[PDB]
């Protein structure tokens, strides 16, 4: 917004304090500026040939401009401000050829008065445009005042305003005395000048010579003074008497009235108006011509020895031209636009060597092969050949004045021998000192080589000039020109597609015929309507041009089957014979230099995967003997679900058109085929292609990675969004909505799904079936940000929009963060939500601010509230005494601060639902006193989480603790509590204690060998730094956790209990299935790391997944033993902790560590290593890597 | 092992169950602790180390400091090289060396050394002494070392002098048990 009026002084600052330098008589020459307005970077949106010509300049730097008229710097050129315009807010032969083809109708207003006002007639029906306006209009009534009618058709034309508002001197002192009239734009030297033997006239650059009458141009502030009179004078006398023949050497290698008459009659035929006609605009029919009313491409010049020679332009081929020479591009676009552009742009004369040049030849040999010369086709497509003139005189008034002869010939690649005087000309091109030109596809260039000196490329530059074209030709909607530009950058890649500038008029009846796309502009419904083209150009039956669609179609599938790209011609079991329908219809072309197999190419390789998609239809709504089996089986080798959105979001976002639905339920059945997986990571990652977002790809795995690290079920939270998401643009879009709904509702189910509705008419077809999601989730880390950036690439209005009566919608989520306001408009969605949902889960992350949010929350809200987190708060009275006063409570964890509530405790024993607590960090010896209040309420407990700073009053909570049906899981810790013996009747008078958490509280153990056998069903069990001898509670424990065979999750802590208890523990947590984590922290010594190594040499173990040996006093070789074989012979293991043992440990030697992640990549299934406490260097560093390169499923070495 | 990162790549890109590698020490002038550290973690590609010195005068005291990260060692050879007292307690330190060969001693054998703590390479079976400058009593404790070690197989005591009545104690030593 205001970033680039600030940036705009950064930039524009710093260059107005850099560059003002400006030689205002310099900057007006030609070639300096199509030569370097053509090799500068190039990445705007804006042609650089009328920017030459807009009244600026510019040297190839980031686009600073500057003028002579209004001197001021001028870049950052984007959309629709045109700088011949911006120009203006920042401050003989045309009408000659115009009123030749005169209709009968126009005479209510004279012609002439038309001649005498500025008007260019264009050849069609009674139709003018301006020089500089660009409309051709009709609409011809009576009275229309024509200058006037100028300023009163449309205000597009500043043209308008722009426009309307020597014999005695034959010596070199008087001929030095005329040159003493010196012009200031030439800094050239003037004395050298004055010994050229020139004298001068009296206007710009011209100088006339006394001996041969040398004047002519090419005069520049950089040239030499004698070389353009030397090497295009090389017959003036004087200069003869100064340098002869041997001296005009190095200039050398630096650069009848039937005949005349001919030329005469010749020249005025070949200024042909109406030969200006090109189907471009082919049903459009915009009246308008392709040169004045079109952008150029450049030529890619290339040497025949393979150095790329230059990119040089169309007046650079006017400057070095080619006696014979072959381009490369399209035929029926640019190459025959270029020999047309010869011709008809040959009928105006502007260029400083044009009017010169003599007799130009158009010819396109894809018709003929007519076995006889000049006068069949020029007696045949053109007017004739002349007949008192022989067919071989003609060619005799070629071969008698040759020197300026040029030549616009086209497909020698449907051309042989046949032609008699054509193919002797060609294969004897000495024999005529002619220029001549080809315009061979890039299929047999091999014939033409032979005969050539260079070879020309036509390439599009797709940076300018489709914003060219649909800038000039679609200036009726610009709109959606800002959704291109917009497009261009959200996708950058789109220069990877629009590759020919001449086939974009499938775009044009896209925007003019197809007005869908003014409403739906994104990339598929574009080159769809391409592939429409195709279809209706060269409309024909089901021929192998049918069989070329297929058949490339499925040289396509070999193109996305292997990545192959450039191919190898050896399978052309895919598409094979008449190639001349597969270059014809142009999908494909083949190498031009040697290989030892020639190689493939294509117009562009990510349209490739448009022909597949193409070629997927085909293999997904047609015949069912084992076509769709084939898409069915590539349609099975994309099985991998983190694959999924990005080469599933461009390739099957290309299967998102076409929609037909034959077996649509087969490919979003592939989409619920894919489930909870880990592989498909390095399944995408293995790959090389990502086709428009490329390295931005390459940060969505990045980015997924990240996710899976930290939360499983939000990673898998985005993918079932990604999922749901482009499965949903599908099947609204295939319209299965009927066909496939309850197959969807398994595709739904399970999943919990943050709440994205804007593409809510997707979705809205049956939301109470589309309603059965497993959670609903809002939050305010940066993942939803960068979900608002990927619709990027609201809730209340989608959601109602959706639906205008709600029915039974499930459960929420809130989380929120330390950065939130309190605006109301958002809590009005909130008491939509809150009024729609069943009820609410809720997590208040250090959110200041949001108490005089939670008043109008809860005053909205009606007393519906289920999960309440309260994450750093501040403790007021007030809003507590608001959630105080809500029933149906369930769930309150509170964990975090000091300060103690006490009307939100007491008062809290009063209601019924509650489940869920925390007490960490408070102190409470006396709080205890309404808890008796609650003891009547609530048998309904689900989550106990006690901490106080000293010891309460017990005998309360041995009473109701006691009274517990329904235990859980518990975390108890940290007081002086010592009173093992009420802590003895609690625990030894209830039955469900199977997930405990006990982690260090002051406390002896003698309770727990006692009742740990009472309760044998126990799952998880942790414990923080206790007292743990070695024959007491390595004994006693040895029992009681020896019949305990049903744990899952152990944390063992901190004794001098030794390698006996490894002996009996290890031997039974061994010997105990059912088991996940395993912790022995601050024990295990070295040789019980010894039994946890024969121990985990035999097995029994294959459940296990996470372990922890933090802690251990020295591990060295003998941990390469112990950790060789028990970090060898597990293959279900992921967790590891080495550290803590901070200041030296480098004696682990080192190199045998490495052999030692020898045998941590031995393990298949691990994923997290801690290596820490110990020195790394370069060398561990390259092995580790590589050995971790090996297999990639781990990710998670930390150093 | 002439006169290197370029092996040091070579062994630490892969590392599988190599059975031996000999080492060729030719001639250790120049000294900086990259090639210590280097050359030192190469050593542990093998299960057993063969290791020779050829004429290194930049290891006539560094025998401990580089070989301290080598404990995978199974024989040695001397060839031409200074050495220290408290290197050869080096070489008496380990245990795994089975086979030792040493060559041209010109200095005098210091005591508490090689043949003072003979009797610690309790897994010797071939034993190659040459050019070693000792007299009578370094030569009577030597067979003192050798009443020690039980499983030796071969024994080479060439080019010795000032060893004037120490065979008496030499064969006294050897020919005890049926060994």
């Amino acid at each position: 917004a205001f970033q680039v009026a600030k940036s705009q002084e950064e930039e524009e600052h710093k260059e107005r304090m850099k560059m003002k330098k400006g030689f205002n008589s310099q900057m007006r020459s030609e070639a300096k500026r199509l030569k370097t307005f053509e090799t500068y970077d190039t990445f705007r949106s804006w042609t650089p040939q009328e920017m030459a010509a807009a009244g600026f300049y510019h040297t190839g730097v980031k686009l600073g401009v500057q003028c002579f008229c209004c001197s001021l710097i001028l870049f950052g050129n984007s959309l629709r401000k045109l700088p011949i315009e911006r120009h203006k807010k920042l401050r003989e032969e045309a009408r000659l050829e115009s009123f030749e083809d005169w209709p009968f109708y126009a005479h209510g207003t004279s012609p002439r008065v038309l001649s005498a006002a500025g008007f260019v007639f264009t050849g069609k029906r009674d139709t003018v445009q301006c020089f500089s306006c660009g409309g051709s209009l009709g609409n011809w009534e009576e009275g229309d005042d024509p200058w006037k009618e100028h300023a009163k058709w449309f205000p597009k034309c500043e043209f308008l305003q722009s426009k309307k508002s020597d014999s005695v001197f034959a010596n070199e002192e008087l001929r030095m005395d005329m040159f003493k009239d010196w012009p200031q734009e030439s800094p050239v030297g003037v004395e050298a000048l004055v010994r050229a033997g020139f004298f001068y006239t009296g206007k710009k650059d011209i100088v006339r010579c006394f001996s041969c009458g040398g004047c002519l141009e090419k005069w520049a502030e950089g040239d030499d003074p004698m070389e353009d009179h030397i090497k295009f004078f090389p017959e003036c006398v004087f200069l003869q008497t100064l340098k002869s023949s041997a001296e005009v050497i190095p200039t050398l290698q630096s650069q009848f009235q039937e005949a005349r008459s001919l030329s005469e009659q010749l020249r005025d035929n070949y200024t042909k108006a109406t030969f200006r006609h090109m189907n471009l605009p082919e049903v459009c029919s915009s009246l308008g011509t392709d040169h004045l009313l079109s952008c150029d491409v450049s030529i890619i010049s290339k040497h025949i020895s393979q150095p790329v020679q230059e990119a040089l332009t169309i007046p650079e081929v006017f400057s070095n031209l080619n006696s014979v020479m072959c381009v490369e591009g399209e035929t029926g676009s640019g190459k025959t636009t270029f020999l047309k552009r010869i011709a008809f742009l040959w009928a105006s004369g502007c260029c400083p060597l044009l009017y010169r040049f003599q007799l130009v030849f158009y010819l396109s040999l894809s018709s003929i092969t007519p076995d006889q010369g000049l006068a069949n086709i020029i007696c045949a497509q053109l007017l004739g050949a002349g007949g008192c003139i022989s067919e071989v005189c003609l060619s005799s008034s070629i071969q008698q004045l040759q020197h300026q002869v040029l030549f616009l010939l086209d497909d020698y690649s449907g051309l042989a021998s046949l032609p008699q005087a054509l193919h002797t000309l060609i294969t004897k091109n000495y024999l005529s000192r002619t220029c001549l030109l080809i315009a061979v596809h890039t299929n047999r260039v091999r014939d033409i080589r032979l005969y050539l000196g260079t070879s020309l490329e036509i390439q599009e530059f797709p940076f300018y000039n489709t914003v060219s074209v649909l800038r000039k030709f679609f200036s009726h909607d610009i709109i959606c020109v800002e959704k291109l530009i917009i497009y261009f950058i959200d996708n950058k890649d789109l220069q990877g597609v629009y590759k020919t500038p001449l086939f974009v008029a499938a775009v044009c009846t896209d925007w003019i015929q197809n007005a869908s796309a003014q409403d739906k502009f994104q990339d598929v419904t574009l080159f769809q309507s391409y592939m429409q083209y195709l279809s209706l150009k060269y409309k024909a039956t089901a021929e192998p041009l049918q069989a070329t669609v297929s058949s490339c179609g499925q040289l396509a599938l070999t193109g996305l089957f292997s990545s192959c790209f450039e191919f190898n011609s050896d399978d052309l079991a895919e598409a094979g014979v008449d190639e001349d329908e597969k270059l014809t219809t142009l999908l494909m072309s083949k190498f031009t230099a040697q290989r030892l197999r020639p190689v493939y190419r294509f117009l562009g390789p990510l349209f490739q995967e448009f022909l597949a998609a193409v070629r997927l239809t085909e293999l997904l709504s047609s015949d069912r003997q084992e076509d769709q089996d084939l898409g069915l089986y590539y349609l099975r080798q994309i099985d991998s679900p983190l694959k999924a959105i990005n080469s599933f979001n461009i390739f099957l976002y290309y299967v998102s058109s076409h929609s037909s639905s034959k077996a649509a339920p087969t490919v979003v059945s592939h989409l619920l085929q894919l489930v909870d997986e880990k592989e498909s990571l390095e399944n995408m990652s293995e790959n090389e292609d990502y086709m428009k977002l490329h390295p931005q790809t390459f940060l969505w795995f990045q980015f997924v990675r990240g996710l899976w690290l930290v939360s499983p079920e939000s990673s898998s939270s985005f993918v079932s969004e990604h999922l749901l998401r482009l499965a949903l643009i599908f099947a609204y879009e295939s319209n299965t909505v009927a066909e496939c709904s309850p197959f969807i509702l398994q595709f739904l189910r399970g999943k919990t799904l943050a709440l994205r509705v804007l593409n809510l008419q997707y979705f809205r077809d049956h939301p109470e079936s589309l309603l059965l999601l497993r959670s609903l989730k809002v939050s305010i880390f940066a993942q939803d940000e960068e979900i608002i950036k990927n619709y990027e690439n609201d809730i209340s209005e989608g959601y109602w929009k959706l639906s205008p009566k709600p029915c039974k919608i499930p459960k929420l989520e809130v989380q929120v963060n330390n950065t939130d306001a309190a605006d109301q408009a958002l809590l009005q969605v909130l008491m939509e939500v809150f009024s729609a949902s069943q009820s609410i889960e809720f997590r208040l992350f250090n959110s200041s601010g949001f108490l005089e949010s939670i008043c109008p929350a809860l005053e909205l809200s009606k007393a519906s509230v289920t999960k309440c987190s309260m994450s750093r708060l501040e403790l007021s009275r007030a809003e507590q005494e608001l959630l105080l006063t809500l029933p149906a409570l369930q769930s309150l964890e509170v964990s975090e601060t000091n300060q103690l509530p006490e009307q939100l405790f007491h008062n809290l024993h009063k209601f019924l639902g509650l489940k869920e607590l925390c007490v960490r960090l408070d102190g409470k010896p006396d709080v205890l006193s309404v808890l008796p209040g609650e003891f009547p309420n609530l048998h309904h407990m689900e989550k106990l989480s006690i901490r106080t700073s000293t010891e309460s009053d017990l005998s309360k909570l041995v009473k109701f603790i006691q009274n517990f049906p329904n235990l859980h899981v518990f975390h108890l810790k940290c007081d002086f509590l010592s009173n093992c013996e009420s802590l003895m009747a609690v625990l030894a008078s209830c039955k469900k204690l199977r997930e405990i958490e006990f982690s260090g509280r002051c406390f002896e153990a003698m309770t727990f060998v006692n009742i740990l056998p009472n309760f044998v069903s126990l799952k998880i069990l942790n414990l923080k730094d206790q007292q743990f001898p070695d024959k007491e509670t390595s004994e006693k424990f040895a029992q009681a956790l020896g019949s305990l065979r049903n744990l899952e999750e152990l944390l063992v802590p901190t004794g001098d209990g030794i390698h006996q208890v490894a002996k009996l523990i290890v031997r039974q947590c061994l010997q105990l299935p059912c088991l996940r984590v395993l912790t022995f922290h601050d024990i295990l010594d070295d040789d019980s790391v010894i039994e946890i190594a024969r121990a985990a040499t035999s097995g029994g173990f294959q459940k296990l997944e996470n372990l922890d040996i933090s802690m251990n006093h020295k591990i060295t070789e003998e941990g390469y033993r112990n950790f060789f074989q028990a970090l060898d012979n597990l293959p279900n293991l992921q967790e590891l902790n080495i550290c803590r043992n901070i200041p030296g440990r480098i004696q682990v030697q080192a190199t045998t560590v490495k052999a030692l992640g020898q045998c941590v990549s031995r393990l298949p299934s691990l994923i997290r290593l801690h290596m820490l406490s110990w020195l790394l260097d370069e060398e561990d560093m390259k092995v580790i890597n590589d050995v971790k390169e090996r297999h990639p499923q781990s990710k998670r070495l930390i150093i | 092992f002439y006169e290197p990162p370029r092996a040091v790549s070579l062994f630490f890109n892969w590392k599988q169950e190599f059975k031996t590698l000999e080492v060729t020490l030719r001639d250790i002038n120049k000294l900086n602790k990259q090639d210590i550290k280097y050359l030192g973690k190469i050593f542990s590609s093998a299960t057993n180390l063969r290791l020779h010195i050829k004429r290194c005068a930049a290891m006539a005291g560094r025998l401990s400091s580089v070989l301290r990260t080598c404990k995978n060692m199974h024989t040695l050879m001397v060839e031409a090289s200074p050495l220290t007292t408290d290197d050869e307690q080096y070489i008496t330190s380990v245990t795994g060396l089975q086979n030792l060969s040493i060559h041209r001693l010109h200095t005098q054998q210091l005591p508490g050394g090689l043949i003072d703590s003979l009797g610690n390479l309790k897994n010797l079976e071939r034993l190659i002494l040459d050019d070693i400058r000792m007299n009578e009593e370094d030569a009577k404790n030597l067979a003192e070392g050798l009443r020690s070690l039980k499983k030796m197989r071969l024994l080479h005591l060439t080019h010795l002098s000032d060893i004037g009545e120490g065979m008496d104690y030499i064969v006294k030593s050897l020919s005890e048990e049926s060994c």
